[PDB]
RNA sequence: UGUUCGGGUCGAAGCAGGGCUGUGAAGUCCUGUGGACCGUUCACAAACGAAAAUCCUGGUAAUAGUAGCAGCAAAGCAGGGUGAGACUCCCUGCCGCCGAAGGGGCCAGGUUUCCUCGGCAAUGUUCGUCAGCCGAGGGUUAGUCGGUCCUAAGACGUACC
RNA sequence: UUAUGCUAUCAGGUGGAUGGCUCGGCUCAAGAGCUUAUGAAGGACGUGCCAAGCUGCGAUAAGCCCGGGGUAGGUGCAUGGAGCCAAUGAACCCGGGAUUUCCGAAUGGGACCUCUCCGUAGUGAUCAUUCAUGAUCGGGAACGCUCCGAAUUGAAACAUCUCAGUAGGAGCGGGAAAAGAAAUCAAUUGAGAUGCCGUAAGUAACGGCGAGUGAAACCGGCACAGUUCAAACCGAAUCCCUUCGGGGACAUGUGGUGUUGUAGGGCUGUUCAAACGUCUGGCGGUAAAAUCGAACUUGCCUGGAACGGCAGACCAUAGAGUGUGACAGUCACUUAGAUGUACGCCAAAAGACCGGAACAUGUCCCUGAGUACCGUGCGUUGGAUAUCGUGCGUGAAU
């Protein structure tokens, strides 16, 4: 099943852009392994590692950390963030 | 008409239905990132469009035995 | 088609009120006029967006014009002419009843109205 | 600190989310027919068993 | 309810106050309000008549602008702001309280009370521009911290009876 | 202008009685009646552009696909904004499919953890076979069958009795269940399976013979229906699984004959021949949403608005009723009366299938055992030395 729902667009999550990194919304029931080889056959990009976190509005967020530098900005220019 | 009818779905190839597919994919994650930062839609529709139509596509794929 | 043993208001009442919303479109029914009952042989009609009426009963009574709007959950059309006017002053629809009014000219753009109409 | 299992903390979630007012255009469509649901609480009243 | 004869948007029921009739239960009419139904002859029925049950449910008096807002920790004053409005909200100075607990760390328990912005009908034993209150938005990232792993008292499951 | 007050009426506030209305409730009658390991009912969580609750649905998430009916709008309770969908026939209704998170009979292990552990991707427990496979488990408003089983109360106290085989419990189970073809009831001589209703009758019977409890048969109805094994005679002539090769059951008996009392059957001989029942068959009926269905919206008056008053014109196998700006046979939906219908069900002619009914003959053969009866204890019953059950002991003939 489908694991990634949309990007997690707060002011937080903007700053972590910075330094190459996304925060996506997750399906809920999934863990790490799943998260990485969907992002990764999905934007072609080699993860490095991954943090999770459940909100108490019941989603669950996931932060991406990405290996090739500049990587964290096309993906948001194609997604649409920007 | 809709996005896609039923009569286009059935008609398309295996890689044709399948890239569809990913298309609207994209779409409805695109469409759901703008509108998670508290903003009205540019179109409100779109959404409800776009779920139906893939479910479409998969009942179909599943009707062929494509999956 | 409900015989006559639903002579009970409560039934009567429930069936109008609930009703699958394929049986509210018979309840936009209204009169048609001479020439229109005399070739298509059905006492009466359905009211459809685009053909003219005459209201019969109300405060127009007389004047004509076409369909604007039809609601199938309200059970009330709009028509042409028939306004009230705002506090403020702004010319608005007052929604009628389909059997207050008269059919004079059919608006045959389905192809199945001619079929609709009548068997 | 009520170390909470993933259910436990699920159903709060749930019953945090239904703390909300009726929305505004909800009382527009139904002419002041609806201003309230019986989900309506206060963190230091009657305790939730919810857990 | 069965049956006979009727009334009503040129204003029915109901309600407030009056005139007349009857020993009386009560009937009928007039005026104000009200905006859609109500009677009558002969008979028949009943979930059929309330002043009382330390009667039941709802509404509402006096007591009464009264008691309480003291007793174990008697705490505030000056100047300057904000604001429609300042004993009570903010800054500086003086004067104070706890200082082996009223400080710090955290279990169980709570469950968003946490942070920012916008408000003051109610909540706060007074006021309030303040708030653990009301509305909108945001916030919790682990190979090394815990659970997870082992077994204690002691439970539970399957089989046998 | 006498204050604080008292009595009565009026105007206003508060409050929500009375009246009128009512998609709700309740009772009776006619139908219909099982579902789940191909994962149920129930629950948790999620699902809407703005969405908190309820309703629907399940990561394809107020929903997707196909066939029919229906025709111009649709987006649940819940007529707000902005959008989208729809003549490629939507919305809606009838029938059939798909997806169907986790718990739950819950079933790979484990639950003050609706999640978690190994992943060896998982036939949990008990059973039957040919060991391919198959069966049971949970739910269901009341009804049904089997077993265990009180006290308050009445007797104007109370113990037998009564309350009462009631309340309650355990097991099993379907659209119904239970019963059912005489080792019967009668009385002189008869009847001819069972169930249910009426009557017998508050009678017989029981009982501190107190209070109380309490039948059946005869007779009248509803509805009708009879049969199958064991044994005597023959001794594998039989059954089932299947990859159609073959394999299992079975001489500790598969199969044929046979099934009863003014006795029957087998062995022995004669005669008549084939009644009830099973299968194919679908003439013809029942049959989804549904379709058709008469005649005024005529003039003046009142009124915000006529279905009303006064005049006029029609219908009726249709004057049941509801909606509509006030009372509607003729305005709308209906009604009376007729058509249409997929999947299913029922069923008449007509064909095939096993075969049945009598008679004569006898030191001939067969006809249900810890059973029937009996002693003794207790429960229950109207059952009284004369109800039924069942603990112990004893115990036949053919
Ligand atoms: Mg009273
Ligand atoms: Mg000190
Ligand atoms: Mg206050
Ligand atoms: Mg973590
Ligand atoms: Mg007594
Ligand atoms: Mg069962
Ligand atoms: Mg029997
Ligand atoms: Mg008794
Ligand atoms: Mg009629």
């Amino acid at each position: 099943m489908s694991s990634i729902n949309y990007p997690f667009v707060t002011e937080k999550a903007m700053m972590l852009l910075d330094e190459n990194k996304l925060q996506f919304i997750v399906d809920t029931r999934s863990n790490k392994k799943q998260i990485l080889e969907d992002v990764e056959k999905m934007y072609g990009f080699k993860v490095k590692s991954v943090r999770t976190m459940t909100t108490m509005k019941g989603m669950k967020k996931a932060v991406l950390a990405f290996e090739e530098p500049e990587a964290a900005h096309e993906i948001a220019t194609r997604i649409g963030l920007m | 008409m809709a996005i896609l009818r039923t009569s286009e779905i059935r008609t398309m190839t295996i890689e044709e239905r399948a890239d569809e597919l990913e298309n609207l994919n994209n779409e409805l994650v695109r469409e759901r990132a703008l509108t998670s930062a508290g903003g009205a839609p540019e179109n409100p529709g779109r959404i409800g469009e776009i779920r139906r139509t893939i479910a479409r596509i998969k009942t179909i794929q599943h009707e062929l035995n494509e999956i | 088609m409900i015989a006559m043993v639903s002579k009970q208001p409560r039934k009567q009442r429930k069936a109008r009120y609930a009703a699958p919303l394929h049986i509210r479109q018979k309840f936009m029914g209204a009169r048609l006029s001479e020439a229109l009952t005399k070739e298509y042989g059905t006492r009466s009609a359905a009211v459809i967006t685009g053909d003219t009426v005459k209201v019969m009963r109300g405060d127009f009574k007389g004047t004509e014009g076409k369909v604007q709007s039809v609601s199938l959950m309200d059970g009330t059309i709009t028509v042409d002419g028939v306004i009230s006017t705002k506090v403020d002053g702004t010319e608005v629809p007052r929604p009628l009843n389909p059997s207050n009014v008269m059919i004079t000219k059919l608006e045959m753009k389905d192809g199945r109205r001619a079929s609709s109409i009548k068997k | 600190m009520s170390h909470n299992m993933k259910g436990q903390k699920k159903r709060l979630a749930k019953a945090h989310k239904q703390n909300t007012r009726v929305p505004v255009w909800v009382i527009v469509k139904t002419n002041r027919k609806v201003v309230s649901h019986p989900r309506r609480r206060h963190w230091r009243r009657r305790s939730l068993d919810v857990k």
